[PDB]
């Protein structure tokens, strides 16, 4: 009955959800012909908060692809699991975004979104309570923040009161993939803010350090990139699909998180990250797992909180467990490390408890916390924007797209405005 | 609850006793091989078999090398160095 | 008693008979399907097993197995009591010995064949393949033909 | 764990010629450069990591340089039986000679081909991950062993530094000489690499004939027969970085237990197993007595007589079947002999290393097969009357300013021999400043 | 998808000579055009089952009655700034029309001449302001080739040099001098001093080509590494090139097959980028690359000092990902190898070999160019 | 209940912990695999003080590998008990150490000790009620003095009341096996007598005359060493693992051998000790194992106890056994032994039984002795250090790292202290 529209954008978003339905369709139980084969009845209860139901017993998800070339989408029909998407949902451009976020919804992109306006409201309206949308977008690349920015601004109009959500991928630190990170994604936080309320932040280093010294692979892909933010990507939605003993949805996770619209950017985990070979030598318990929430090195962001203070925590659970345990270590971590946590606020974590574990795994923790110490990431996003404006250089294009100078200081100032409200809570 | 967890290991150990002595009886009973053909002859065929497929061992002739090949980069005295003094050679 | 060892070192110094193993484990929770190299060292009667690891880098490399003593073959022995582990007992010295007259199994060449399944300290691994060395040293020393494969993995 | 040796000279790619098959039969590298896909040897799996390189397609490939500007033996070399092996941009061919003169390999032949060989070895470096020092081959005697090793021992500090610089040096011989003027290029090569080495060992030419004439039996030898001993000893020094035993030594350890200055860092050499097949069976070769062979002054690889001098360090590097036991035994006994002198400030004196792996030999070769190996490193204060006698030299000639003309004419500067003979002075005069008692 | 490809003068007959016979040799075309989903962007489907080639050659044009007289089109095929083109340019134009209005959508312009050529240049700086005047904003592409120095040359750069938005730096001894350090092709031939870049513009291409996992397009390099819409002029090196045997001793990964790229022995211009400055770059891959050990290899660049980042240029690269192995050529010099980098980058070290061009050279040709190197000095 | 954390560092102290954690797996009845084949149930009751129960029933040693340099992880992994250590518990470098002090200490063993806090702290964690930490270590290493040490400077900065016991080993005096020895034990010294509660110092020549006088061995491996050794750890620790009629925990030594916390040098030693040949033809009694304890001859750590006198002595008998003679043959032992003991205190010797023996005897024990006949032991180190500070030997590569001479003769004037302070009871 609370039914998601999923909207992905960009090659970034196609293949993430190439994972993400991947992981849903294993623990949901369907195959890559859409029907059902799954060991018990209780994962076919719910499963149209996700997938759509067809005559002849098809589940289609309710995901939207949308891209401005072609191939990526003939690449995601080329995958294990590109049958089970409609052919009707993909989007499709005929020219590149260019690495920029300009001409994706300006000259080609007005007739495609015009286009996407037969999906969006087409898709929600054979539901009967939407709970909301999400998105998974990249701020290096043009399609992801030219679709996925916009389609977050001019969803807001239709539905306001509808629960948004995005994870960004934000620019890598060391090893930056193109220049435009600069341009690119720093033009999408100054009025691409107050459109959403449950920003993420998934960093590509951030996954690559932790499947070197945790999954301890010699050869890491992207195959378990994808895997490793799809595990988050399903378990901040646990409870709406699974019944437990204590139910919460992610407007839960959004109320019972951040004090303010501005003030409400994440920075995910995930527990149960064990090499292949040290599977046998540890303890699964409940103590292991908020122990290792609590690390630098199970953090699915560029950003270190022994560098900042914690806000507030989040943490949705699975599994058929009792909550002694985790609130008697949940009253150990606020006492003993006190250095690391914020004042004004009497408790700052929220859990949540459901009964279904994933298959082949008994318990496990999904991670949603903000801080003072993501200051580390937009600051240091915006001095390499600062170090490359003052000479002027990358201007020939945006005079060209009918966008002037006015915004670029509009961009400058609310990175400083949301940089110095981070700084009071230090 | 602590009886089950009680009564569970038990049985656990119990049962990995039991395979482990079936395992040394196996070896216990698993026949072994008596020699057909002496000591004194497996060793000449071992000394033929170092002298036909690997001739290398017990020779350090250090034959010289055979000129129908082309040299290594270049020593002196188109296409690349292996082709053209093939065509040379 | 035959306590020579230059005997098996002169003449048996660099023949290795290798066979393929496969230890199959479903019966433990995350136990998987590993596959050994086995080396059986003729020039005194060792034995060290070796591990290769499959693509995508399931596991942590260590290159050794098992290192270069005797394999024993009634499971893992209980360990004896300090001084029980000698080859020779001997009578009340004197800096010198002076030797007693009046006073353990190991796995040997003779036990692997190809079709058996071997106690590598409790472990189930099973002889599956050799190498042409290997073919050739059973064929003449104890007769053995048709070294046929055993399909696993 | 990563080792990268430097040949330089005639001398230096000849040793590797007779020595790195040793390092293809302490493995199982064919001289094709392949693992045999039917024999083994079973030695683990990365014991073959240190020396040699591996391919996704299955050859492997050295990590080492032969350079000479001369080609008549790198050319022999390459066209040899090793013609595959050897990758070919690793060994460095010149075209010309240096005639015996420091000066054209230091500057005006040197230059040119010196940036290239800092490619090469920057690469190969770059290569290896856990790269732990450098082992220097060449000569003293020659112009191309000396001038272009000088080069680039003074090139390579500049670049990693830190990094161990180990030394194996070839000596003029005090009774028989090849050259007539070694002292000059001798000085000279030892002037520049003094502040460059950390410990340089020491060869010499007539020194070793001794040991392959008495204990070994073979009158009338060649350069190779002692270039396959040098072989088994320099894989001896490394013999516990590539295979396991109790104690072990690494290229760290040596600097660390040798040398106790930068200023005293030439210690001497010894092989004690020197038997072949026809006496190794006819009598035991017991660690009592193989260790009691390498302070006989008889086994020494150095002409002189460690009597005269004070034992500083050693450094015992054991192979294959040894008992702990009898290792202290025999050390134990080493001090009780009054004839072996010993300074004071070292009350140690010994470092043991222990490795599993028996000395092997080249099939139908020179040396026997045996069990048990002893690698003698001794540090000693004898090294010193080895020099006295190439001053004697030296300051019998200079003396008339013989040959000079030579090296004057390609860059040298005449008051540069005066500081070599100075650093020298310095060189023999720290010597006895720790022989006080 | 559908790409096009037009070469000027003998020295863009020769380079597509090479360039096409890799493309040819990647798929399954034969000489005869037949079979025994990649084809499509450089190749038509005719119902009758000859790939039409999509390629324009104007102007040696041996190539007519050689290996391949049936592949190519004869009609495609024509057989010099305002004479000849007057009966020329209006006419190609016209078979560019016929080209165009059967393609679904047109992304590649790909113009590639020689400055030294009478027709060469003068059809080089006749066809891109015909194309200004017909086709627009599209993006165009040039990899021009003009012989190294110490072995018409300006009078295009008043023309072309605005009007452009890339143009590499291709010089003859440049790569004469390249291989005989690296490979042993004593005595290069000419008619294969293209192949190298033939594999140059085959790795450009590569994500049009092949499927990726992250792939950039042709649109992509020409609004990234460009700073300025006047100045941008940049060179691309293929470093990592060996014969077969070097392809067996050592072993190629990915870190250490970059490195090439930054060292001078194998950059592809003379001029050395020491004196100059890195502005940006462009990780064009191919074959077994991994996105680990890429992302293990630029971050120990990225701490040396020796190289010079431009001050304004915090991140400065940029990635793109293609699957297959690059093809060899049969009767070519390339070795079958599983991995290969392509390189793109402007750097201030070209405006040096120009200003050696200004007074070996030493009306209005001129003054832009002395601007141009004042430019290229406050720039970087 | 109370849980032991097991320090090992070094080459040494690698083997010295791979065999002792092979002499208390038999006890305990751990397979090589890692599964209780035991015999009896007193073993699996209170299977804590040592190792960690895993989720398959699979149990976990508790204890941390620590060493620069890799070529010992090798030889410990693959052991016949390697398999059942964690992958995170072998903490590794890229480089050696070699027979240097500075090198572990300062400028590389303070990058890898944060690398060793995250899994000590942790393996603390998911402990109970901790007692305390036993190190295994070498004083003339150069990872042992070099980063052991600083873990013994580390650790009880964070718990200062926990025990600290080290197994530490002594150069030998006769003849030893680096140049460097005295230096680094002169070094070591001054940092363990200010930070450790106790110390249980093993020499090899004292461990060697045993299996050439005792054990009569021919050709004694190290394994015939080092098993001597893991039986004297074993049996100081019967206690806390099985019953008994009187039991004795880690404090209670700790509070029965030190008076001052500065005497804290101490004289292991093993009961019964027969030959091969020897075995079945002596009685195994109270009486003939007190006549062992109590003889030079037969005594493992140094030197002659005869040169000093003893201040006290520890007993752990293990076995059913009569009391009655326990006390007759201690006091007969202080009766006899008159002249080697002090007069200031009226009972020295310390009473403490458990029940169960070892596999394959029936009564066991060990010695304890605190003594002024440790005295020469640090005199022939202080002789050493004076004959070749002298000379400056190797004074330059300490320097080679930034460090003086001052902390030199610092280090000698606290072993000239500390050997002073034992000799006013002569
Ligand atoms: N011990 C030993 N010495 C060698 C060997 N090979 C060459 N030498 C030394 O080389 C010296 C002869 O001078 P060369 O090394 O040939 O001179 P070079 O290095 O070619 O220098 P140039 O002649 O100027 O080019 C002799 O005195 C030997 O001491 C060898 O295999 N063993
Ligand atoms: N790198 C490369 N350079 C080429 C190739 N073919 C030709 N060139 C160069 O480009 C020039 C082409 O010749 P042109 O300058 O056009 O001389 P032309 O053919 O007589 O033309 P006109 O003078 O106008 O009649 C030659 O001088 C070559 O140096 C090629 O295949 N590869
Ligand atoms: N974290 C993460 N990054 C990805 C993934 N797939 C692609 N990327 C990143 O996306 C960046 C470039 O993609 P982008 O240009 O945005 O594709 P576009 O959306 O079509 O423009 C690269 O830096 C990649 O690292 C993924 O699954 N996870
Ligand atoms: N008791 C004992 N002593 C050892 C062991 N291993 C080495 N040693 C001694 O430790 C000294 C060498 O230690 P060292 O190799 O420097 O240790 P490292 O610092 O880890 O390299 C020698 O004197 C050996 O006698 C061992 O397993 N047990
Ligand atoms: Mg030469
Ligand atoms: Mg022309």
């Amino acid at each position: 009955m609370r039914e998601i529209v999923h909207l992905q954008a960009g090659q970034c978003g196609n293949q993430i959800g190439a994972k993400f339905w991947e992981v849903i369709s294993d623990e949901h139980g369907i195959d890559p012909t859409g029907t059902y084969h799954g060991d018990s009845d209780l994962q076919l209860e719910r499963i149209n908060v996700y997938y759509n139901e067809a005559t002849g017993g098809k589940y289609v998800p309710r995901a939207v692809l949308v891209d401005l070339e072609p191939g990526t989408m003939d690449s995601v029909r080329s995958g294990p699991f590109g049958q089970i998407f409609r052919p009707d949902n993909f989007v499709f451009g005929q020219s590149g975004a260019g690495n920029n976020w300009a001409k994706g919804h300006y000259t080609e992109g007005a007739e495609l979104v015009d286009s996407v306006l037969d999906v969006v409201r087409k898709e929600a309206e054979s539901c009967d309570c939407l709970q909301g949308f999400q998105l998974t977008h990249s701020l290096g690349g043009g399609t992801g923040s030219g679709m996925g920015t916009l389609l977050i601004s001019k969803i807001r109009e239709e539905y306001p009161d509808r629960i948004m959500n995005t994870f960004s991928v934000v620019p890598s630190p060391k090893v930056s993939d193109t220049v435009v990170e600069p341009y690119n994604a720093t033009l999408s936080v100054h009025q691409l803010v107050e459109n959403t309320d449950e920003t993420y932040c998934i960093d590509n280093e951030a996954l690559y350090d932790i499947c070197f010294r945790t999954l301890k692979l010699t050869t890491p892909t992207y195959g378990d990139l994808n895997h490793l933010v799809s595990a988050t990507m399903s378990g901040v939605t646990t409870c709406l699909r699974f019944p437990g003993q204590l139910n919460a949805d992610l407007r839960k996770l959004a109320v019972n998180m951040v004090p303010f619209p501005r003030l409400h950017f994440f920075m995910p985990g995930f527990a149960p990250l064990t090499s292949r070979g040290s599977q046998q030598y540890r303890a699964l318990t409940v103590p292991e797992l908020t122990q290792q929430m609590f690390d630098a090195k199970n953090m699915m962001a560029a950003c270190d909180p022994r560098h900042g203070r914690y806000l507030t925590v989040a943490a949705v659970f699975r599994g058929r467990m009792s909550m002694k345990e985790v609130d008697e270590q949940m009253l150990n971590v606020q006492n003993k490390n006190s250095s690391y946590f914020v004042e004004w606020i009497p408790n700052n974590v929220k859990t949540a408890v459901c009964d279904i574990p994933p298959r082949g795994l008994k318990m496990s923790a999904t991670f949603i916390g903000n801080s003072t110490a993501i200051q580390e990431l937009f600051k240091r996003i915006s001095e390499q924007f600062t170090a490359m404006f003052r000479r002027k250089a990358f201007l020939h294009w945006y005079t060209g797209e009918g966008m002037d100078e006015m915004e670029f200081t509009e961009a400058e100032s609310n990175m400083n405005d949301l940089v110095s409200e981070y700084q009071q809570y230090q | 609850n602590m009886a089950n967890c009680l009564k569970i290991f038990q049985e656990n150990t119990r049962r990995c006793k039991d395979q482990l002595e079936e395992f040394h009886c196996s070896v216990a009973t698993a026949p072994k091989l008596k020699p057909v053909r002496s000591e004194g002859t497996v060793l000449r065929t071992l000394h033929q078999y170092y002298r036909q497929y690997h001739p290398l061992s017990l020779e350090c002739k250090n034959i010289k090398k055979p000129l129908h090949e082309p040299p290594i980069p270049g020593w002196a005295g188109s296409t690349r160095y292996t082709v053209m003094a093939r065509n040379c050679y | 008693e035959s306590f020579d060892t230059l005997k098996q070192f002169l003449e048996y110094d660099r023949k290795v008979l290798r066979f393929f193993c496969v230890w199959d484990d479903s019966g433990s929770v995350f136990g998987d399907r590993r596959e050994l190299i086995l080396h059986y060292f003729l020039s005194d009667d060792t034995i060290e097993i070796k591990e290769v690891l499959p693509h995508n880098s399931g596991r942590d490399a260590m290159s050794l197995f098992l290192q270069r003593r005797k394999l024993p073959k009634y499971g893992p022995p209980g360990v004896y009591q300090p001084g029980q582990l000698t080859d020779q007992t001997v009578l009340n010295v004197y800096y010198g010995f002076l030797l007693d007259k009046y006073q353990q199994e190991f796995y040997k060449d003779t036990d692997l064949s190809i079709g058996t399944t071997i106690n590598v300290w409790g472990r189930k691994v099973l002889l599956c393949d050799c190498d042409d060395f290997t073919k050739t040293y059973y064929r003449t020393k104890y007769g053995i033909e048709n070294f046929t494969s055993i399909p696993c993995k | 764990r990563e080792c990268i040796s430097i040949h330089v000279g005639q001398a230096g790619v000849q040793i590797g010629n007779a020595c790195w098959e040793l390092y293809c039969l302490e493995h199982g590298i064919q001289p094709d450069g392949q693992m045999p896909s039917d024999k083994t040897i079973g030695g683990g799996d990365d014991s073959f990591n240190t020396f040699f390189s591996e391919t996704g397609a299955g050859k492997h490939v050295p990590r080492a340089v032969f350079v000479d500007l001369e080609p008549t033996v790198v050319d022999e070399v390459r066209t040899g039986t090793y013609r595959q092996l050897f990758h070919p941009e690793q060994l460095i061919t010149g075209k010309e000679d240096a005639a015996n003169n420091y000066a054209r390999g230091h500057y005006t032949i040197g230059k040119e081909i010196v940036d290239l060989v800092l490619d090469r070895i920057r690469k190969l470096a770059d290569l290896c991950t856990g790269l732990q020092g450098f082992l220097i081959f060449h000569s003293f005697g020659g112009g191309t062993g000396s001038g272009f090793a000088s080069l680039l021992m003074e090139r390579l500090s500049v670049d990693y530094g830190k990094k161990s610089k180990l030394e194996f040096a070839i000596y003029p011989a005090p009774q028989v000489s090849t050259a007539v003027v070694e002292p000059y290029n001798s000085i000279l090569t030892t002037h520049t690499t003094l502040e460059h080495s950390d410990c340089a060992f020491m060869v010499d030419n007539e020194a070793i004939y001794d040991i392959c004439r008495r204990n070994l039996d073979i009158e009338r030898p060649t350069y190779t027969n002692l270039n396959r001993l040098i072989g088994q000893i320099v894989s001896s020094i490394t013999a516990s970085l590539r295979f396991d035993g109790a104690l072990n030594v690494d290229l760290t350890e040596f600097q660390t237990n040798l040398v106790p200055y930068p200023r005293i860092h030439f210690p001497l050499a010894t092989y004690a197993p020197v038997i072949s097949a026809e006496k190794a069976y006819h009598e035991q070769l017991s660690v009592a007595e193989i260790t009691n062979a390498c302070f006989e002054p008889a086994n020494q690889m150095v002409k002189c007589d460690p009597r005269h001098g004070k034992y500083m360090a050693c450094c015992m590097l054991y192979r294959g079947d040894v008992v702990p036991k009898d290792v202290n035994a025999a050390i134990a006994t080493i001090k009780t002999k009054r004839t072996i002198q010993f300074v004071d400030w070292c009350p140690t004196g010994f470092k043991v290393g222990i490795n599993y792996q028996p000395p092997t030999v080249v099939p139908g070769g020179d040396l026997a097969k045996v069990q048990r190996a002893v690698c003698m490193l001794s540090n000693t204060t004898a090294i010193a009357e080895a020099w006295a006698r190439l001053d004697h030299k030296l300051d019998l000639m200079y003396a008339k300013r013989a040959f000079v003309h030579w090296y004057v004419g390609e860059g040298m500067e005449e008051g540069e021999f005066s500081e070599a003979r100075e650093d020298l002075a310095a060189l023999e005069k720290d010597y006895e400043e720790v022989g006080v008692d």
